[PDB]
This record gives structure tokens, C-alpha cells and sequence, in this order.
RNA sequence: AAUUGAAGAGUUUGAUCAUGGCUCAGAUUGAACGCUGGCGGCAGGCCUAACACAUGCAAGUCGAACGGUAACAGGAAGAAGCUUGCUUCUUUGCUGACGAGUGGCGGACGGGUGAGUAAUGUCUGGGAAACUGCCUGAUGGAGGGGGAUAACUACUGGAAACGGUAGCUAAUACCGCAUAACGUCGCAAGACCAAAGAGGGGGACCUUCGGGCCUCUUGCCAUCGGAUGUGCCCAGAUGGGAUUAGCUAGUAGGUGGGGUAACGGCUCACCUAGGCGACGAUCCCUAGCUGGUCUGAGAGGAUGACCAGCCACACUGGAACUGAGACACGGUCCAGACUCCUACGGGAGGCAGCAGUGGGGAAUAUUGCACAAUGGGCGCAAGCCUGAUGCAGCCAUGCCGCGUGUAUGAAGAAGGCCUUCGGGUUGUAAAGUACUUUCAGCGGGGAGGAAGGGAGUAAAGUUAAUACCUUUGCUCAUUGACGUUACCCGCAGAAGAAGCACCGGCUAACUCCGUGCCAGCAGCCGCGGUAAUACGGAGGGUGCAAGCGUUAAUCGGAAUUACUGGGCGUAAAGCGCACGCAGGCGGUUUGUUAAGUCAGAUGUGAAAUCCCCGGGCUCAACCUGGGAACUGCAUCUGAUACUGGCAAG
């Protein structure tokens, strides 16, 4: 199947063990899933300090 | 999980005072109440029906700091019993320990009141209780621990609360803090600015 | 496994060796009776039936054969002979 | 803890229920123990006898037949990371 | 061999028992014939700690039941004159 | 008294036996309409007595055959 | 007293009303994942590969059945050091005990799993042709003898596992014989069948010095019943598909022999030519069932985890033994696959038992502690064993309780974010002031969960006996895994402890900057083309809270499967029309039956769960008392309108 790559700047490639969670990406025809960023070889996004429970960015240190 | 934030900001989001920061300055001067909950709280919304149900649900919540998970349990409890769910919701909520601590005047604010209760300095009916959500059962009594008595928080609570309206269904000893609670809390014996059908309508769905 | 109640295996083997012999002792006496019913001679059928009756009832006391089975084998024989003669 | 104790006659397992001083035995379990560890008796005086860590020398590399074994590659070599002192992973 | 034993109910460190007539082969809290009374070992000061159905326990005696250890002891603790 | 049915004789092409049909006007569980729910029983009887089309009192008994476990009491309403 | 209970919104169009799907607001979870993360209580924790499994444990006990004693400690005639009774040792099963074996009982219970199983099963309500260790009541006996055989011995085979050969001693082991009845068979007369002795104490007679004798305790075998459990039959209920129409040949029934604990084609012989099927047979796919859980106003829909009843399986397939009960998890035998030991000859085993491992997967734990309490096995009992169970560990997975402070405090601070540039907002929020100080950290006290059981003693039984044994009060010393427990008391100090999502409408909550159909957001409608409250970053604000969202999942909303409770002229939908069997429904009158129907009674509807009035842990979750309830089902006795059957008009 296909899946969407949320956020921006993904380090994905030809083979990567990733994790998949369902969800309609309506504007894209025939893509029904979302790669969950915070999982395996699909790493987290940079500069995503807000709404970081999705896209898997950790809390900045303080 | 208690509230632990800036205090009167909730009162400016509710316009009126819910007596949340009474204390020594018994007059709300440095508060600028009603028209400034935030950077854009200097205006007014059309304030939809869902909102006027929620904001009324927020007021009955914020006087006693009851979290939603704990708050919804009362609605499950009030509708379980007999009588009216509008009347039962506040009645079982009046039986909270810090509510009877406040109604007997042992605390001037509920945050000041619960600090006494959580630190187990109150011997209600013959047993010291540190959990504020304890139902103070009808026709009972409530005492204060003598070995932690009168450390300048109790006396200021004795001063101010005897200027404030002198509650009805209970008797304060006023000399050495021996509270007695007698009867069922009636709908007519209330603050009365709160509504009740706003809440039980919201909790149907 | 090597549990020390595995003697129940060899305690059953000497038990079955005791049984099957004495179980066949009963059955062979039934064969002698049944052969006489194919023969038809009455006194040979009666005496054999009068012979194995103490053998049949005795193993019921040892419990190798149920009482009603032992009661059935009495009722089997006497019914066959009476209809014959 | 101490799970099981074995005298270990060349990777053969015989059970030991009590160990004396001066004997060699294998303790089974022991999640976080390293090389040359000074296992002492707690609720008692604590001792120490360890001072040595040898050298690494030649570092080469590897890459498996596919990327589907890469999780086992870090695991099985990580399984080998616990064993040998002079054997590092980069 | 139907017996009259105890079945443990309640939470950890705060037990409770209901003395039940059951077939002795079966499990403790499992399949039983009839519950006859109960017992509380941490029975805080209210008079209700045991309400033993004495007449059926006396009836099951005639049916050949084997009254267990503490069950017999509770009858000796809650006497046949009170 | 004892448990005894009414039935109707159906298949009598055999010896010392009968398959009876007993009508059950049960209520449907969800739709509330009464359905003529049939029930057919291999029923034992004595020597070959009756024919098809006659109501027959029948009671439960020993499993006389593999399937036949009921006994015909009496034959009522002989017809053509 | 015990159901005081049902909402809607967005979205087609330029706009409207409908039909109509899609989506959200709610609850729930054996949940995973992302970010964060303080503590306590009760819970739950392999849903996928019934995939293969290393290691330790998961079932033993009995000396009050018996020959014996290999260990351990003994009185014990004695031995030798030689501190002449201080001790090294030799005797010896004569004591308390006790491996190895014979024998008795258990191991068929508990514990696990849901592959198979669509009906051999399960739930519900009934039945007749049975069996049932142990426990129990009653009625009696309990006479007399025998031959081997373990163990162990002498030889010997092997690496072990395990033997093999020749002698040998006991038994509550086994085998006759006597003698039988309310027993089995038989129309009858009659014929035939059982059993075992052990343990304590002792006046007196007798002591071949054992014992017999007496009493007491217990066991034993026969018959008829109880209780409990078990096997069996019958009616109904119990999934999807007709793109699954015929199906079956010991198959449907009889008769007779045999089999069966008992019934039967159960299993054969011979005969009859039938049996099941449109109320769905046969066939294919999927599935353990139920009490109930979840949701729903209810009716229903989904589901069957944990706890409890039942059933099936125990590496795969087949068979039987033993025994009260198994066609048997930790038994046997055989076939197959897969592993392990080896001296190469030959043997060994089954985690779907508790942990634990590799693996599969998004996804789930400790090779832990004690037999202290409850329960079970054996035993007179003491006790032994018990991965049942009670507890502890890890994991916010869930539910519930609690904290991270309270009050005061305005120059309305600084700083940040804005500013119609004057101010405003953050915000009494901080600082500072004075107090409180739970839980955590620390030091001392401290329940209950413990009833029993052990030795002694007095009393009543008890017997020829003040003995024994039994019961009863009574005293002493004791039994706590958890556990530096629950709880309590004091010390130091605000001090160790707050996040995650959203903010265009739905929906509670906005500005600025960057960015320009790009980067990206998104459950739906839809935003972004240089002034974006929807994109990302700040500030502000709202929601919830030790959790918060995302995804998956089920019902709800959905009256979008409409039984309650929908439609069909144009919105999806009258077969093109007609005849007609099954089947559905059926004018009117009387009589009769009571099937349906309704009323009352009875049995049952397991417990728990759910609901109400109560009780106990400080509250609560939670455990728990009675009741109600389980709306059902079956039977019995009535009523005769209505529906049906029958008879007549």
C-alpha cells in the first residue's frame, strides 16, 4: 500500500523498516495511511516544538 | 492535578468573583475583573449556547476545583439517587470536606482550606481525615486537631468568615473550632447565582 | 517422567498379567457352555453351567467383572438351555 | 540476585546449591555484571580487587545481506557486546 | 465426599470467606453445592462477622458431610447456645 | 397426569414404527407472528395398527431404537 | 423503596425544500504508539504461530500393612586410652525413627489452552433402561488353610537406562476351601459368591518366657438405601452462503445371538425398502458454548478477555490396559515428524503446568518468596508435599484517591508579546513577608490477618480396671511468607514532584511575524496565488490532567435494514403480463375441544455480575449483608372472548 509522510524533511530511502497508522489523506487519491514519525527508521521532524506529540519531536531541554 | 495556577484569572473569565482569593485584602481592587482574561479578552463574543452551558459548568467547577473526571462522577451519582438531579448534584457536592470546612469557616479560601485538610489537621467525628472529597455524612460533627491548633491561619479564618454572612445548616463553636453539621443542604440555602439545568443538560450528551 | 510413582506402570503390568489369564479362564468356560448349546446335549450343558457359576461369581467379588455382567451371564445361559430343553 | 549455580565441567551443567571460597562456579541470571566485577556481600563491609582493562587493535566493518536483518545486526552483535571486553562497536 | 469448607474472597491483605458446602474434589472458589453462612477475619467492630446457617450444616451432617477444620472451629467460636 | 402429546401420523411405510408430526404454534422471537412450526418424531408403537391421518396420543419412554424413543398410547379419529 | 428515562451539527445549490450517503460531538478497550511522567490502593497483563522449546521445580504419602535398616541418634555386654568408669571402639533392629522394595490409597483433582467442534457439544426444561473410591445410616458376619514372589542373597550382562540366571523370607499382596442371607439367576425347587488383620493399656489365669486372655481404637467383606459425582435419552434454542438440490446404504426399522455399568445398529447374521429434505437436508467457509461484558431510552446490535459452570484437546494420528472413575497433560504400546545422550550395541523426551527463551508481531511481565492462612492428596496424628493459593517484582494498560503549597503582595516591576503608540496585556502572576508541611527522604513505636496444634492437668464418659482412647473445659510456652508491613509518632524544609492537545465553521479559545498554490495542514467542508485568526514560529487564550492526544475496535447518533421505528408515479426501488401448487391470510351462526391465549399456583431460573436500602477499609475504587431481579422456561389447575382444529348450518 501507500502512505503519507507528514511534516517535512524525511530521511527515508529505498528500504526502511517503518511503522504505519491508518488515515485518509483525501487530497491524495488512493493513499490511505500515515507513517507515524517517532517510530523506527522514519525519524522525527526538526523545528516542530509545537504539536510535537504528533511528528514525535521531544521536549526541548530546560 | 489541583489547579496550581494564577488564581483570579478564572474569575475574570467568569466576570464575577467566586471568592477564590478572599484573604486579607477583602476588597477586589488590584484585579481589574470582568474585561481582561487575556490579550483579546477586552471584547465580547456572541457566546453560543454550548459556551453558556460550558461556562456555567466551569463556575461550579472552579469554586471547588473539581477536575472533570471527578466532576462527572457526581453527575453519575446525582442521577443515580432519588430526588432531582439538579438538586442532588449540588447536595452531594456540599458534603465535600473542604466545602464543609469553608461553610463552617475554618478556611477563608478553598486553597487555604484544603491545605489544612490535606495536611490531616482535622478530626471529623472522632477520626482524622486527610482526603478532602470525604462525604461529610448528615447529622454529624467535625473537630480540629488540638496538637496543631491555632497557628495564625485558623484565627484569620475565624475573623473574616464571621464577617461573611454566617451560614445556616451548621453551628460553629467559634471559640475553639468545634464544627457541627446537622441537616440536608436545601436548594434555597445556596449562593443562588448558579443555575442547575445548564449542567444536567450538558451531561445528557 | 522419572517420577517415583512410575512403579504404577509395572504394578499394572503384573496386574494385567493376573487379569487376562483369569479373564480368559471365565471366557473359556463360557465357550464350553456355548459349545454344548451348539451340541444340544442337556446334561453336558447343565453341568458346565453348574460348573462355571462359582467361577463367575467369584471374580465379581475380586471386581474384575461387574456384578450385573456376572448377573447377565447367568441369565444368558439358563435362557438358552430352557428354550432348548 | 543469584539464580542458579553451576560448576561448569567444560560447558556441562551440574547444579550447585552453595559455594565456598576458592572454588570456580557459574552464576546464572545476573543482568548487569561486567568483566572483572567485584561481587561482594551487601549489609556488610564492601571490598574491591579490580584494576585492568586491555586494549583494542584493528577496526573493520560490515553490512548484512539486506536491511531487514539490521535490527538483528545491532542485537546479535549487541548480544556479543555484553561478552567480550576488548570488542567494541561503532 | 461432600465437605463444608471455606472459600476465600476479597482483595489482597483484606480477606473474606463464605463457608460453603461443596464437593471436595472441586476448586476452592469454584463449583460448590450451597453457600451456608460467611466469616470475616478482619471483622471491624460491628456484631456481624459470622451468620452461620446452622440448621443445614446440621442437616448435611445426616447426609454424610465432613466439616472442615476452621468451619468446625467457628461453630466452637460461635456456640450452639447463641 | 403424565407428559403426552397429540401429533399426526405421517410415514407408515414401515413395521412397528411411526414418524409422527406435532404442531407447535410458537411465537416468533423478533417479529411477533405465530408460525406453524412442525416437529417430526420417530415413535415406537405396538404391532401395525393404524394408517395415515389420525391424531395419536404419544408419551416419552425408553430409547427403544436408535431414534424411536416414544410410545403410542392410542389412536383417535380414524378417517379415509 | 429495586430502570426519575431518548438533543444535535457540518456537507450537494446562486438560494430552497426533500431524498440520500459521508463525517464529527458520547461511551468503551486484555489495547498499541508519540510526547511527558510524583506516590498510594484494587485490578488486569501472549488477542498473533495448538510455533519449536534449554534449565530448575509443577504429586506424593503411608512404619497404625510388611520383611527389613543402607544412613542418623540411642539404652546397650563389652573396648582401650589410661585424667580406674573419663571414653576410642566392638556387639545388637532390642528402641525413636527410616532410604530400596513389596503392598494400600492418590496420581482421572487442582492447573492450562480454545486447534478442533455448526452439533456426538452448549444453554434451557424434562425423563428411564444404570453405575458411583472416599464420606454416611442400617442389618450381619469377621471360620479355616495354601503356593509363590519381590526385597535380599551367589554368579553375571551393560556406558548408562535396565537387567538376566540360580536360591530365599513377609505382607491389610494373591489363590482356593467352609459358610451363607432381605443377594444374582431361575415360573419353581434349588444352585452359586465374600472377608485381613493391625495400634494402645492392663487386673487376673495362663507365659512354650513371643503370646494367648480382656477392653478400647480402627480397618475389613456382604445386602438394601442416603449424599455427591458420572454415563445416557428426548423437546426447543444455538452462525454466514441456494453462485450448496437432492441426500444416505449399518444407512431407516423388525427378529434373534452376542455386546453394554445400563439403553440403542451399539456389533454382526437374516428379513422389510425404507429414513432425512424448502419450517433449508447434504455441502463449503467461519466459530468453542453459557452466566454475562460493552453500548442502547428500550427493543435490539457487537462480543464471549478476566472471574465461574460446561465441553474438547495434551507434539500428530490410532488402540488398549489399569482402576471407583481415563481410552488418561507431567502413564503404557505402535506408527510418523522433530530434538538429546552415547562407549555406536542401545536408550530418552514432549511447557496448550509456573517462570523463562528464540521466534511471529504494533502488542504484554520475575527462571522470585513461603507452605504462615484457605483448599486438596496420604496419614491415628504429628507432619510431608502442593508454580493450587496466598504474596512480592516489573509495566499509568485501566479505574479510583492524592500531591507539586497557602495567604499576602502594584513601583502595577523587569523581561517578552503587542500598541489606533497615548497605553494595554502577561499579572498578585513572580520577588519579598508570614505560616502549613500531607505523600516522598529519615529515625522510633505498632495492629490484625492466628483458628489451631504441642506437653501437662482436672472432669465426664469408658470398660471387670481409677489404664487406653474420646469429649470437655484449663494453664504454660508457642505458629507470620508478606514485612525496615497497615497504621501511628517525631525531625528537617516550600522543598524532592506538570505536562500533552487545540484555538476558520463543526467547537470552548486570538493577534503578530515568516511564507507566497511553495513549504505544508486536514475527521468533514475545505485553507495557502504577497495583509493566512486554518501553513510553520512566538506571545496570548481554552480544554483535560499524571496523564493527554493519534490509530485501531464496537454500539450509539443511524428512524442510513426501520420488530418497536422506512419506503417503491418523478429522488434507489412494481417482476412486461397472466395462470397456478407449497405456503400466508380468510365472511357469517351454533355447538364442542383448550392447541395458541390469559389468570393463579409449583419447581426451577447455580454463584457472581447489574440495580435499591445498608455495612467495613480515613474517602473512593474496592470487598461485602439481605432484598429485588434473572422480564425466561417447564409442569399442574382453571376462563372460553379472540385465533386455530373438529361437526352442522
Amino acid at each position: 500500500v501507500t502512505s503519507y509522510i507528514g511534516g517535512e524533511g524525511h530521511n527515508l530511502q529505498e528500504h526502511s523498516v517503518i511503522l504505519i497508522r491508518g488515515g485518509r489523506v483525501k487530497d491524495l487519491p488512493g493513499v490511505r495511511y500515515h507513517t507515524v514519525r517517532g517510530a523506527l527508521d522514519c525519524s522525527g521532524v526538526k523545528d516542530r516544538k509545537q504539536a510535537r506529540s504528533k511528528y514525535g519531536v521531544k521536549r526541548p531541554k530546560a | 492535578a489541583r489547579y496550581l495556577g494564577p488564581k483570579l484569572k478564572l474569575s475574570r473569565r467568569e466576570g464575577t468573583d467566586l471568592f477564590l482569593k478572599s484573604g486579607v485584602r477583602a476588597i477586589d481592587t488590584k484585579c481589574k475583573i470582568e474585561q481582561a482574561p487575556g490579550q483579546h479578552g477586552a471584547r465580547k463574543p456572541r457566546l453560543s449556547d454550548y459556551g453558556v452551558q460550558l461556562r456555567e459548568k466551569q463556575k461550579v467547577r472552579r469554586i471547588y476545583g473539581v477536575l472533570e473526571r471527578q466532576f462527572r462522577n457526581y453527575y453519575k451519582e446525582a442521577a443515580r439517587l432519588k430526588g432531582n438531579t439538579g438538586e442532588n448534584l449540588l447536595a452531594l457536592l456540599e458534603g465535600r470536606l473542604d466545602n464543609v470546612v469553608y461553610r463552617m469557616g475554618f478556611g477563608a479560601t478553598r486553597a487555604e482550606a484544603r491545605q489544612l485538610v490535606s495536611h490531616k489537621a482535622i478530626m471529623v467525628n472522632g477520626r482524622v481525615v486527610n482526603i478532602a472529597s470525604y462525604q461529610v455524612s448528615p447529622n454529624d460533627v467535625v473537630s480540629i486537631r488540638e496538637k496543631a491548633k491555632k497557628q495564625s491561619r485558623v484565627k484569620a479564618a475565624l475573623e473574616l468568615a464571621e464577617q461573611r454572612e454566617k451560614p445556616t445548616w451548621l453551628e460553629v463553636d467559634a471559640g475553639k473550632m468545634e464544627g457541627t453539621f446537622k441537616r440536608k443542604p436545601e436548594r434555597s440555602d445556596l449562593s443562588a447565582d448558579i443555575n442547575e439545568h445548564l449542567i444536567v443538560e450538558l451531561y445528557s450528551k | 517422567n522419572i517420577k517415583s510413582a512410575k512403579k504404577r506402570a509395572i504394578q499394572s503390568e503384573k496386574a494385567r498379567k493376573h487379569n487376562a489369564s483369569r479373564r480368559s479362564m471365565m471366557r473359556t468356560f463360557i465357550k464350553k457352555v456355548y459349545a454344548a448349546i451348539e451340541a444340544g446335549d442337556k446334561a453336558a450343558a447343565q453341568k458346565a453351567f453348574n460348573e462355571m457359576q462359582p467361577i463367575v461369581d467369584r471374580q465379581a467379588a475380586k471386581g474384575l467383572i461387574h456384578k450385573n455382567k456376572a448377573a447377565r451371564h447367568k441369565a444368558n445361559l439358563t435362557a438358552q438351555i430352557n428354550k432348548l430343553a | 540476585r543469584f539464580g542458579r549455580i553451576v560448576q561448569m565441567h567444560a560447558n556441562k551443567r551440574e547444579e550447585i546449591k552453595e559455594v565456598r571460597a576458592g572454588d570456580i562456579a557459574a552464576a546464572i541470571g545476573l543482568k548487569d555484571v561486567t568483566t572483572g566485577d567485584t561481587l561482594c556481600d551487601p549489609d556488610a563491609p564492601i571490598i574491591l580487587e579490580r584494576m585492568e582493562f586491555p586494549e583494542p587493535v584493528i577496526s573493520i566493518a560490515v553490512e548484512p545481506k539486506t536491511k531487514a536483518d539490521q535490527e538483528k545486526m545491532g542485537l546479535a552483535l549487541g548480544r556479543l557486546a555484553k561478552e567480550d571486553p576488548s570488542f567494541r562497536v561503532w | 465426599m461432600v465437605t463444608i469448607r471455606l472459600a476465600r474472597h476479597g482483595a489482597k491483605k483484606r480477606p473474606f470467606y463464605q463457608v460453603v458446602v461443596a464437593d471436595s474434589r472441586n476448586a476452592r472458589n469454584g463449583r460448590f453445592i450451597e453457600r451456608v453462612g460467611f466469616f470475616n477475619p478482619i471483622a471491624s467492630e460491628k456484631e456481624e462477622g459470622t451468620r452461620l446457617d446452622l440448621d443445614r450444616i446440621a442437616h448435611w451432617v445426616g447426609q454424610g458431610a465432613t466439616i472442615s477444620d476452621r468451619v468446625a472451629a467457628l461453630i466452637k467460636e460461635v456456640n450452639k447456645a447463641a | 397426569k403424565i407428559r403426552t402429546l397429540q401429533g399426526r401420523v405421517v410415514s407408515d411405510k414401515m413395521e412397528k414404527s411411526i414418524v409422527v408430526a406435532i404442531e407447535r404454534f410458537v411465537k416468533h422471537p423478533i417479529y411477533g407472528k405465530f408460525i406453524k412450526r412442525t416437529t417430526k418424531l420417530h415413535v415406537h408403537d405396538e404391532n401395525n395398527e393404524c394408517g395415515i391421518g389420525d391424531v395419536v396420543e404419544i408419551r416419552e419412554c425408553r430409547p427403544l431404537s436408535k431414534t424411536k424413543s416414544w410410545t403410542l398410547v392410542r389412536v383417535v379419529e380414524k378417517a379415509v
